[PDB]
């Protein structure tokens, strides 16, 4: 799952096999690092343009400002609605994406920049 | 052989061939127009109209037009919100009116001239209730489709407040298809007490989903609440030993029954039956036994009141009619053995309160009867069989299952040589060697497997969770 | 003939009107809700009524604000359970244990 997005003003963020439907029980981590001084800004591109009525767990795409498990939780997302796009200055933007043992959807799409 | 003839209502197809009611309804005409047991000195003839699903006003039309030509008795159409507009007219006419869903009867509606042969769902709700509690649960999770189920329910939601019950409430969503998130949601909670309630194809619809996620297995035990449950395809279920109950009004073990059935099964399959939905082929609904059931009802009332005739009344004619209020009494101090058994009405509301139900539930073989019910009685159980050990407990071989390890020593290795092997062949140690004899004892089919987490596992302070195989356990 | 009509409040007395305006045309304005069956394709009625599906979720916004872990629903006849569905189905989520009388 893997894809080094490491030392780019800007580059392509994306669930794997994205315009599939996921791959089941997949446990990826994704790290975005800014330099010194530097602005993360996330550019997040949703597929699928629907309200859900519900919010769940068993597929939760979470950020974190720090290393994972370790920084405070900023915000937790599921379903198909895009969320906001995030600005924080704590220059390390760190995002996990999981997968339950099945219910695959449309994926995501996103797009890191640096300022 | 005078002349007399029934109103028959069938919200239907509007295309294709008939529905299972109308015909079940014309075989009682053929049926009482031979044996002249009953009605030897009168032949009943029958007019039937067919409407559009679910138009009061579109009813409405053809009861009057019914009523014009005359009639004894309309059986009325099967959902509801026509059944109010065909009961007041019949009510304020004077004909009287047999209806065979259940309805939800308004609060206090004064209507006389109805009775229903649907079994009351507050006796039903009443029996569900003596059989959770004879099951000796604590935790059982209701699941419906339709609003009307808590109506439906009402006497068994109630009951918490009684019993000691701890229940949840959920709803299968619009589209029937999908139960995916809802039956993951379920087994999250871990629900092993499921109560359904969905006319009997939609239960097959949700079976295979609940098939799919694996939940049919040993450990869940639903009841379903519908009648009609052996048209169920029984076969991919039966050997994963799950523990299904249903109920059973339709008797089936009078011979009489087997050859009435028996010869609907000949003029049933006349009309193409389903072979995807896993449904049997030609097996008779309980909606249409009802149907059945009617007509002989009807006619041991008839045949006691040779004095009735049947005048022409008119909708713009509000005038009542000259016998509706002996023969409508005549008709609710009925008794009858039909398909569905005893056949009585509560003397207070025309409604039906007494029966007598077989309780029903899935052993090896198939569906096959453990038990009686009857509000009058408790619930009485007969499944006192006694089973000494097979040698082989367990098994000749069936339920294949997975088992679960972890890399030690002496005890668990990987299969140590050059060419890479799989499958439970490429390990070996002692507790395989555990194992491997109780295969050969008891006839398992197991597959071996790593524990990703790769811990003993143990209590979790942070959440009250646990890790390695206790948390898979 | 008339314009429209506003129809009465029993509900087995308004299904028919219902029905009948649809049948013709005429638009039929209802004040009293009703259970509408979930089966019917009418589009001739618009009813004032605040629908139930909709305050049922502000009193469980209520009860939920007021952090209750213990609530018991007192209902007058049978429609009141429709009328609350979209509360009894909370113990499948949050932390309600209630009791129904
Ligand atoms: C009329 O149209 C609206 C949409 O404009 C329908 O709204 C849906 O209403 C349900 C509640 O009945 C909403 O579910 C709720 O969402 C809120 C916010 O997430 C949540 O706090 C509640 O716990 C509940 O989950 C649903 O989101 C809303 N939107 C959708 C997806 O359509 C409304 O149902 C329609 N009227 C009727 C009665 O059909
Ligand atoms: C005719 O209809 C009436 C109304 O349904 C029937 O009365 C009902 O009778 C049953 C059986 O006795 C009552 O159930 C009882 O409930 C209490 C709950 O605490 C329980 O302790 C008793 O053991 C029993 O289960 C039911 O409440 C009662 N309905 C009323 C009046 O509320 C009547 O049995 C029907 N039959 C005839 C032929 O009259
Ligand atoms: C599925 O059907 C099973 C039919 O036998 C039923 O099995 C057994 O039912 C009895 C009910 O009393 C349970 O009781 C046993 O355990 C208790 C507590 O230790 C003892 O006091 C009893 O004397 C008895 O040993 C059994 O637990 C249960 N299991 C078996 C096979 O003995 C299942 O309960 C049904 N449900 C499920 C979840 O499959
Ligand atoms: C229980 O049912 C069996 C079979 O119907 C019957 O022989 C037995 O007498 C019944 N016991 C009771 C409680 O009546
Ligand atoms: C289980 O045993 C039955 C009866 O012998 C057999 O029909 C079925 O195919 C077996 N299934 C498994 C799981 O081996």
């Amino acid at each position: 799952c893997g894809i080094w997005v490491r030392t780019s003003n800007g580059g392509h963020f994306a669930s794997p096999n994205y315009p599939d439907s996921y791959p089941p029980n997949k446990e990826c981590i994704y790290i975005l690092e800014a330099a010194p001084r530097q602005r993360i800004e996330l550019t997040f591109d949703e597929r699928y343009y629907i309200e859900p009525s519900f919010e769940c767990r068993f597929d939760h795409l979470e950020v974190r400002d720090g290393p994972f498990g370790f920084s405070p939780l900023i915000d937790r997302y599921c379903g198909m609605k895009s969320p906001a796009l995030i600005r924080s200055t704590g220059r390390f933007m760190w995002i996990k994406f999981s997968s339950d043992e099945e219910l695959e959807g449309l994926g995501f799409r996103a797009k890191y920049s640096f300022i | 052989t005078h002349v007399l003839r029934f109103g028959g209502i069938f919200e239907y197809v509007e295309s294709g061939p008939m529905g299972a009611e109308e015909l079940a309804f014309r075989f009682a005409v053929n049926t009482i127009n031979r044996n002249r047991t009953l009605l030897p000195n009168t032949t009943l003839t029958y007019d039937t109209q067919k409407i559009n699903l679910y138009d009061s006003f579109e009813a409405s039309k053809k009861a009057c037009d019914q009523l014009s030509l005359g009639v004894a008795a309309i059986l009325g159409p099967s959902h509801s919100s026509s059944a109010n507009a065909v009961q007041s007219i019949c009510n304020a006419l004077g004909v009287p009116h047999i209806q065979t869903r259940w309805k939800h009867q308004v609060s206090d509606n004064k209507d006389s001239f109805y009775v229903s042969l649907y079994p009351d769902f507050s006796s039903l709700s009443r029996a569900i209730l003596d059989l959770v509690q004879f099951f000796k649960w604590k935790t059982v999770t209701v699941v419906y489709d339709d609003s009307t189920g808590l109506i439906r329910l009402q006497e068994l939601i109630k009951a918490p407040s009684r019993y000691n019950l701890r229940l949840k409430i959920r709803q299968l969503p619009a589209d029937t298809k999908d139960a995916k998130p809802l039956l993951k949601e379920m087994k999250r909670g871990k629900e092993f007490h499921v109560i359904f309630d969905c006319s009997h194809e939609m239960a097959a619809g949700i079976l295979k989903q609940a098939l799919a996620m694996g939940m049919m297995t040993e450990y869940y035990h639903y009841i379903f609440t519908t009648l009609d449950l052996f048209a169920l395809d029984v076969e991919p279920y039966r050997y994963s030993g799950v523990n299904m109950t249903g109920f059973r009004i339709l008797n089936t073990e009078n011979t009489q029954v087997s050859s009435i059935i028996e010869k609907w099964s000949m003029e049933r399959l006349q009309a193409p039956p389903k072979p995807d939905s896993g449904l049997l082929d030609g097996f008779m609904t309980t909606d249409a036994a009802l149907m059945y059931d009617a007509v002989h009802v009807v006619s041991v009332a008839v045949q006691q009141f040779p004095q009735m005739t049947v005048s022409s009344l008119q909708c713009n004619r509000h005038k009542p009619w000259r016998f509706g209020t002996r023969f409508m009494s005549l008709i609710k101090e009925a008794h009858w053995e039909g398909l569905t058994g005893r056949i009585t009405f509560n003397k207070t509301n025309g409604l039906r309160t007494d029966f007598d139900l077989d309780v029903i539930s899935l052993k090896e073989e198939g569906l096959e009867k453990i038990g009686t019910w009857d509000p009058a009685s408790g619930l009485n159980m007969t499944e006192s069989q006694k089973g000494k050990p097979a040698n082989i407990t367990d098994s000749l071989s069936n339920r294949s299952l997975i088992v679960t390890t972890i890399l030690e020593e002496p005890y668990v290795l990987f299969k140590k040589s050059d060419k890479p092997l799989y499958g439970n062949d490429r390990f070996e140690g002692y507790c395989i060697d555990l194992l491997r004899e109780l295969s050969t004892i008891l006839g398992f089919t197991y597959e071996i497997r790593l524990v990703e987490d790769g811990k003993y596992g143990a209590q979790d302070d942070v959440n009250g969770q646990w890790n390695g195989m206790v948390r898979e356990l």
